[PDB]
RNA sequence: CCGCGGCGGUGCGCCGCGACCGGCUCCGGGACGGCUGGGAAGGCCCGGCGGGGAAGGUGGCUCGGCCGAGUGUUACAGCCCCCCCGGCAGCAGCACUCGCCGAAUCCCGGGGCCGAGGGAGCGAGACCCGUCGCCGCGCUCUCCCCCCUCCCGGCGCGCCGG
RNA sequence: CCCCGGAGCCCCGCGGACGCUACGCCGCGACGAGUAGGAGGGCCGCUGCGGUGAGCCUUGAAGCCUAGGGCGCGGGCCCGGG
RNA sequence: GGAGCCUCGGUUGGCCUCGGAUAGCCGGUCCCCCGCGGGGUCCGGUGCGGAGUGCCCUUCGUCCUGGGAAACGGGGCGCGGC
């Protein structure tokens, strides 16, 4: 068998080890939830800075 | 000492060297962990019978 | 009607000190002198083009005296803006000092 | 196509080093005014260095023996020379496309002609170091023609200098025309100034 | 037939679960409780006397050659160039302008029409100008520069196509030996319809170019390296 | 013979592309943790409390046109600085890159290079072939609805019905 | 709730390779300096004998020579022409 | 002017002050001295050098016709003199 390196392909990680699945959709979804709310701070700098 | 580098390791250390340089001592042939199957035939007497239960 | 290749030295062969590894030609590039002027070139088609006595095919075109070996630039050769390539033979020697033609036409751009 | 390189104001190994590799890379090199050339460390100093070397020979028969050249050009060939693999083949080739003078004759005194500021002495000493012109060098050493080359240069400056006058009184004339005609190269001169010349 | 009913997050992650997808897929609710010797296969036909004949559809062959060639190994994930996806360099948008690298037309400046269902460009530079037709090119060997016309809303026909812009002659025996067999033929004959596409097209970009001043002699020209001018230190 | 139909091996010679995987080397983005629950900073200013250099000051002298410039002395604050009490959201290892250590507290996208190396179909009336494990999904055998609209159909480019 | 001379097959215990010179064939790991010295294998090479090739040979043997074509890691070998 | 072996490298040009560096470059002299220039003083500009090699010059499709701005410039390996 070929070792195909899990740490780059998705699948063999999840062959090996399935919760990284979820780990990884977690951690998608975890950091633009909190790249949108750095926006929204940004924006609310502005607003306080045209105010 | 002069014949080696060494310390404590991180959590992503041991992923990392488990995962990408991970190879069983399998009937003494040096064979490459590609699945559980393999963990879990040699140390699931142990409760071990995957690859995060070895890294545990 | 013009040039459409950008003018590059055959340096020599990639080599240590006292051992030469002639399957890879160093390229100075002129104009480009920096680890870092250098990712332009990096994977673009290039020709030692070079002439002899008997005649030879040629793509689109009559019977020739030109020949070329065609090479490609791999990567970035230490610093000063020097490039490693690696051509479909080794270079001759022969060619050491001369023109290679490095060309646009692999062009991430 | 050729590097024509002023070896007045440099230092002479570092001018040398810079033109081997250039001469090794194919470029045909010309280096002009060599008695120009001027060596770090103080004069005296550099002449016991030189005189040493004269004293270099083969015992049995000098004939043979390493030949001392007198000029500065051919020292500065010397030094370019020590520089390069010139036993080989390539080597041999290189040297070939350097071409050394003592002062700057009849080619090149109608070129414009580089400075290599990485070899210049203004850069690369102290102004407090001491350093030797190689013609003083040249000419103590046995360098017979230090005066006809400078009789010849007073020539070449005095020519130049005429030649500078007229270029200046063209590029004069030229500011001048540009002012005559601005309302007729208005709408030309604005768009060189847009892509950031003129300015 | 309904669409994925969860979204992409990444290629290979679901935006949702297994989880969340039960409840949305319903899996409640969609529960399924659900607990040759005498006929012939396939053969049959006809006949007249003595009666009818069995005939055998796909019959066992008349010659075995002594050693051949074992099957492979099934292998996974290898598509034929048509199923392939399509990639294009964001620099290339519809109605920039190119510097085409490679061919007979080198160096020659042209505008860029669409990417073809192959992958390759389609790409005029309107033939009246720069003496460049309909024409296929590829990416990799065309610089992309920072230079547009304002194409929008031009309607390319919808029948030229990749399988259009595809070579054409040539067939197999012929009288073949001696000094003869289509090393003549000659000449590709440029066609009525490829002439009458190109006016169409022409037209409708021939005005947008003309409205950018100078664009047209720009068009015009070609591109080469000069001295003192190097490709890594300027922009196009 | 024309089909280049289906499968199998191939290319006369020189070429190029494409996508998939392996191993590399780089690039660009973002999201987090910990600390003297970071240190400094910024911003708003207020009330005090001292100390220092040394000042819109004064003074001896000098240099220029009462003013500007250059030294010198005692030193308050009307140039600042520093300590001490008390208090505000703007901070955030901060693109005002002033000084770290990291990642189950971590992800995404992109470029250059080298390599593909194996071959679980040799049945006589019924495949010359899939595929194991993993991902999920996606779909359906459940009904709903909404939108956009490509093909086609209808009505007035617009609207309505795969 | 039935029989493979017919389930149609990813497993088939009814019969079994394209494969099986079993001194054969195939798969997984690991490793590879070497004098003196030791051992193994040589479808490497020389000359003669018993067998054996219904071998080859005046329509040209041996040897010799060859900027001809190849094979083998190599000892060597095979073909073309003379 | 025609063919025809061979040896190759090349793939826009740059037709120039002198020099300085704890300094330079350009102007213009109203004014003075020397042989249109040279030297001086004075004044006015530039100086991380735009009268810049971080530069300059040159253009890179061919033709047609029928307007504008620019317009006497280019050529005939055009021809004779200084
Ligand atoms: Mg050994
Ligand atoms: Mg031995
Ligand atoms: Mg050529």
């Amino acid at each position: 068998v070929l070792k195909k390196n899990p740490l780059k392909n998705l699948r063999i990680m999840l062959k090996l080890n399935p919760y990284a699945k979820t780990m990884r959709r977690n951690t998608i979804l975890r950091q633009a939830r909190n790249h949108k709310l750095r926006v929204e701070r940004a924006a609310a700098a502005l607003a306080a800075k045209k105010s | 000492e002069p014949y080696i580098a060494w310390g404590y390791p991180n959590l992503k250390s041991v992923n990392e060297l488990i995962y990408k340089r991970g190879y069983g001592k399998i009937n003494k042939k040096r064979i490459a962990l590609t699945d559980n199957a393999l963990i879990a035939r040699s140390l699931g007497k142990y409760g071990i019978i995957c690859m995060e239960d070895l890294i545990h | 009607s013009g040039r459409l290749w950008c003018k590059a030295i055959f340096a020599g062969y990639k080599r240590g000190l006292r051992n030469q590894r002639e399957h890879t030609a160093l390229l100075k590039i002129e104009g480009v002198y920096a680890r870092d002027e250098t990712e332009f070139y990096l994977g673009k088609r290039c020709a030692y083009v070079y002439k002899a006595k008997n005649n030879t095919v040629t793509p689109g075109g009559k019977p020739n005296k030109t020949r070329v070996i065609w090479g490609k630039v791999t990567r970035a050769h230490g610093n000063s803006g020097m490039v490693r390539a690696k051509f479909r033979s080794n270079l001759p020697a022969k060619a050491i000092g001369h023109r290679i033609r490095v060309m646009l036409y692999p062009s991430r751009i | 196509q050729v590097l024509v390189l002023d070896g007045r104001g440099h230092l002479l190994g570092r001018l040398a080093a810079i033109v081997a590799k250039q001469v090794l890379l194919g470029r045909k090199v010309v280096v002009v005014r060599c008695e120009g050339i001027n060596i770090s460390g103080n004069f005296y100093r550099n002449k016991l260095k030189y005189l040493a070397f004269l004293r270099k020979r083969m015992n049995t028969n000098p004939s043979r023996g390493p030949y001392h050249f007198r000029a500065p050009s051919r020292i500065f060939w010397r030094t370019v020379r020590g520089m390069l693999p010139h036993k080989t083949k390539r080597g041999q080739a290189a040297l070939d496309r350097l071409k050394v003078f003592d002062g700057i004759p009849p080619p090149y005194d109608k070129k414009k002609r580089m400075v290599v500021p990485a070899a210049l002495k203004v850069v690369r000493l102290k102004p407090t170091r001491k350093f030797a012109y190689l013609g003083r060098l040249a000419h103590e050493v046995g360098w017979k023609y230090q005066a006809v080359t400078a009789t010849l240069e007073e020539k070449r400056k005095e020519k130049a200098k005429i030649h500078y006058r007229k270029k200046k009184q063209l590029m004069r004339l030229r500011k001048q025309a540009e002012k005559n005609v601005e309302k007729k190269i208005d709408r030309f001169t604005e768009v060189l100034k847009t892509h950031g010349f003129l300015v | 037939p309904h669409c994925s009913r969860n979204p992409v997050l990444v290629r290979g992650i679901g935006r949702y679960s297994r989880s969340a997808m039960y409840s949305r897929k319903a899996l409640y609710k969609r529960k399924y409780a659900a607990p040759v010797l005498a006929t012939v296969t396939k053969p049959v036909g006809g006949d007249k006397n003595g009666g009818t004949r069995v005939v055998k559809l796909r019959k066992m062959p008349r010659y075995y050659p002594t050693e051949d060639v074992p099957r492979k190994l099934l292998s996974h994930g290898r598509k034929p160039f048509s199923q392939h996806v399509r990639k294009l360099r964001a620099s290339i948008t519809p109605g920039t302008i190119l510097i085409i690298l490679t061919g007979r037309h080198r160096g020659k400046r042209v505008v860029f029409l669409k990417q073809l269902s192959s992958g390759l460009l389609l790409v005029t530079g309107p033939l009246s100008l720069n003496r460049v037709p309909l024409r296929r090119t590829h990416q990799k060997f065309v610089i992309a520069t920072s230079t547009k016309i304002d194409i929008s809303g031009v309607k390319i026909p919808k029948h030229l196509t990749d399988a259009y812009f595809k070579k054409k002659q040539l067939r197999k025996p012929r009288h073949q030996e001696g000094e003869i067999f289509d090393t003549e033929k000659e000449k590709y004959e440029i066609t009525e319809q490829r002439k009458v596409d190109q006016k169409a097209v022409d037209s409708q970009i021939l005005p947008k170019i003309k409205a950018v001043p100078q664009l047209q002699g720009y068009l015009r020209s070609v591109f080469a390296l000069t001295n003192g001018v190097y490709p890594h230190k300027l922009v196009f």
